[PDB]
């Protein structure tokens, strides 16, 4: 099985910045591609960044230059750094992580996020 | 004596008695069988010259006065110049060179309607796309054309049992070639018991070397099989010869299987 | 044969019909031939699709004589055809001699021949069919419905024939999201969904290109599929075009096939369809999420 | 307590055909990994075919296309189709069951001989 912890979601005045963390754990025998969706209350899901296996970094129109997406494969975590931040982005952050279980099973896997005001 | 002299009034000309033939070449055009494109007054001067210009119809005269109209009899559109486009219907020779626009001395020739459904196409197609030649568009269109056998006439489903039988032939000797690659895939997307068996029976007369180069997933080494039995999911979920591995030279098995997949969510 | 008297007496029914009173010398050449002149102006049919105005068309003579008698708007419909063979008199050309009890077809054959009185020639025959286009600006004013006043039926019919095809070719590559260029794609003929692939390889992020997707699947999907590809190798960095051509060097064949149920996102319901290939959205349906 | 007894060998002449059987008593199939091995004299055993819990086959690329694994789970019987049989093909095949998960439950069958002339 494969399990997601985010951390590092706060509360923050407009116009400043923060750090979420996601840390896989279980049976993992491949992490593929790492990403973060964003969802608000009464809006659809949205995506902000993605980190593929070997730290390349594609990030989304609405937060580019402004977020920072990297990887740890030392540590299986991924990490997202927010500046210049915005009313806007009030939003509940997740990550979503693609890759093989330790019993060799396909897992595409999104992880319950905290809360990012 | 006196006879009473009366001129006849004023005559008024109609659409018909003011149409000119040196400005409906594209009413002409689009002209199919058994249609009369009334062309109007025509001189006995100028039915040579239009008889050349349009020499896949006929002038037939239908009232007094010169009044004709164009009577179309055939397609005569070479296989070049109407198959190796889907959007081109008609084209213009003049000084042995083959246009899209119109010129007055130029010599309209036209396609079948949908000539790709007809069947006549395939002999063509078949040389023009295995080689150097080869437009991916127009070539996976003709090839998804081929897999469109309800739309065909049956000379269109004759010419496509042949079709097929020769594209067997073909493709047995190598499926690396990119019309080959395109007909494994529209097999896939037909999804029959007989599209299946074709796609194994030509994958499986493949060489020894592209077998070696392609179905690494289908074809796997001992070590892999042996390993592939100590998880309960199927080794292509799992096998990095299958995680990358072009789909279309892929066993129908292998495909299959590639969507019994577990996903974990 | 000489002439003697000649007059016209009035007709007993119509004001159009007369009677030419000829009497020459030899008795046995004397007739009362009742002849017809044409005077009005036709904006109706006197057969059913058909006009024939008593005018004799003497061999020679102006063809706008025959239609000197019909309403121009009224005559954009109709065409001369051949008519039945007739006589008129030289003097009066247009004429239109009745071969009424005694004047009969031998005997006006007999003037004709032996006095210079009367000529042969054709009636006017109208036979209706439909508009008539000469120019070519008359097509495209007819294939764009942009104005269907005087227009056939051929080149007029929210295209359901293959008329305005050539046209459209051209008209719909310069403007896409036109109404009517969309109902003539849904005609589903090769020339429209062969424009509207080319049109979509460029511009395929468009609306008008998902409405073309949903059209031509999933008998007619190789040109979604050529669109979709020319359009992720232009547009490398669009998002959308990641199940299609995933953006990881020589890997973009990641999600081919089965494989696109390996990414939840390409499978999702609130992704269009436009964005994966025909082999893909089949895949869709058998997706095993546990 | 475990019954994996395979049966059906004989002896066919080069591209006969031959149906192995192997009835499990002990072994549900929806929870097991079955395989069709084989052992030839003088050389070591060898997969010759394999079924998952689900219907996906899998088959050596020696074997590939001319032998065919087959599964009844009402009869809970797993069968292997073998056409086209060559003398390299001579040898005893067994049956194998790997339970999904447990890993240790690997249950192997008595075997059967199957003898090819040319």
């Amino acid at each position: 099985e494969v399990q997601l912890v985010e951390s590092g979601g706060g509360l923050v005045q407009a116009g400043g910045s923060l750090r979420l963390s996601c840390v896989a754990s279980g049976s993992i025998f491949m992490i593929d591609d790492m990403g973060w969706y964003r969802r608000a209350p009464g809006n659809e899901r949205e995506w902000v960044a993605t980190t593929h296996s070997g730290g390349s970094t594609v990030y989304a129109d609405s937060v580019k230059g402004r977020f920072t997406i990297s990887r740890d494969n030392a540590k299986n975590t991924v990490y997202l750094q927010m500046n210049s931040l915005k009313p806007e982005d009030t939003a509940v952050y997740y990550c979503n992580a693609q890759g093989l279980t330790g019993s060799r099973q396909r897992y595409d896997v999104l992880g319950q996020g905290t809360q990012v005001t | 004596v006196e006879l009473p002299k009366r001129d006849p009034p004023p005559g008024v000309p109609t659409d018909e008695m003011l149409l000119n033939v040196d400005k409906m070449h594209d009413v002409i055009a689009p002209a199919k069988l058994l249609e009369y494109v009334h062309i109007g007054p025509l001189a006995k001067d100028k039915e040579d010259k239009v008889k050349k210009r349009y020499p896949e119809f006929r002038l037939v005269n239908t009232g007094p006065g010169g009044l004709s109209a164009l009577l179309r009899q055939s397609y005569a559109g070479t296989a070049p110049n109407c198959c190796r486009t889907f959007q081109r219907t008609h084209y213009w020779k003049k000084d042995g060179k083959i246009s899209d626009k119109y010129e007055e001395g130029a010599v309209l020739e036209s396609c079948w309607p949908d000539v790709h459904d007809t069947g006549k196409c395939d002999v063509d197609l078949f040389d023009w796309c295995q080689g150097d030649t080869f437009d991916r568009n127009i070539c996976h269109q003709w090839i998804g054309s081929a897999f469109n056998r309800a739309d065909r006439t049956v000379e269109g489903q004759q010419s496509l049992i042949n079709l097929y039988n020769k594209m067997q032939t073909l493709c047995s000797k190598d499926a690396s070639v990119p019309i080959c690659e395109s007909f494994l895939h529209h097999l896939r997307a037909h999804n029959t018991e007989d599209s299946k068996e074709m796609i194994d029976y030509i994958l499986r007369q493949q060489s020894a070397d592209f077998k070696q180069k392609y179905m690494r997933c289908s074809y796997p080494t001992r070590d892999k099989l042996e390993e592939s039995l100590k998880y309960a999911e199927p080794r292509e979920c799992w096998d990095p010869e299958c995680s990358n591995a072009n789909v279309n030279f892929l066993l129908t098995r292998n495909y299959n299987n590639l969507g019994l997949c577990n996903i974990v969510r | 044969v000489t002439l003697n008297r000649i007059k016209i007496a009035p007709g007993i029914a119509d004001i159009r019909d007369k009677y030419m009173e000829l009497g020459f010398n030899y008795p046995e050449y004397n007739r009362a031939v009742k002849f017809a002149e044409e005077s009005y102006t036709y904006y109706y049919e006197t057969s059913p699709g058909e006009i024939k105005p008593k005018f004799c068309l003497i061999d020679g003579m102006s063809i706008d004589h025959c239609s000197s008698f019909i309403v121009p708007e009224f005559a954009k419909q109709y065409v001369l055809i051949h008519g039945e063979p007739c006589s008129s008199f030289k003097f009066r050309p247009g004429s239109l001699i009745y071969y009424q009890n005694e004047v009969t077809p031998e005997y006006i054959k007999d003037l004709k021949h032996a006095t210079d009185y009367i000529a042969s020639g054709q009636r006017c025959h109208f036979i209706k069919k439909d508009y008539l286009l000469g120019d070519s600006d008359s097509v495209a004013k007819c294939c764009s419905k942009t104005n269907t006043k005087h227009c056939p039926k051929i080149f007029n019919n929210n295209y359901k024939t293959e008329h305005c095809d050539d046209f459209m070719t051209g008209f719909c590559r310069n403007d896409p999201g036109n109404p009517n260029c969309l109902e003539w794609l849904r005609a589903k003929r090769k020339p429209a969904m062969s424009t509207y692939s080319d049109i979509c390889s460029k511009h395929m992020d468009a609306r008008y290109c998902s409405e073309f997707i949903r059209i031509i699947r999933p008998d007619y999907f190789t040109f979604g599929d050529t669109a979709l590809y020319v359009f992720c190798n232009d547009h490398k960095g669009n998002r959308n075009c990641w199940c299609a051509n995933y953006p990881k060097s020589n890997s973009g064949d990641k999600y081919l096939g089965p494989r696109v149920c390996w990414l939840h996102e390409c499978t999702d319901e609130s992704r269009d369809r436009k964005w994966l290939y025909y082999n893909q959205d089949v895949q869709r349906t058998r997706c095993k999420y546990v | 307590e475990v019954q994996l007894q395979a049966s059906g060998g004989g002896l066919v002449q080069p591209g006969g055909s031959l149906r192995l059987s192997c009835a499990a008593s002990g072994i549900v199939f929806s929870n097991n990994r079955m395989s069709w091995y084989r052992q030839a004299p003088g050389k070591q055993r060898e997969v010759v075919a394999t079924i998952t819990s689900g219907g996906a086959t899998d088959y050596q690329d020696s074997v590939e296309g001319r032998f065919t694994i087959s599964r009844d789970m009402a009869k809970n019987t797993v069968y292997l189709q073998m056409n086209s049989l060559k003398p390299e093909d001579t040898a005893v095949y067994f049956c194998n069951a790997r339970r999904d998960n447990f890993a240790t439950a690997i249950y192997w069958g008595q075997g059967t001989q199957v003898t090819v002339s040319s």
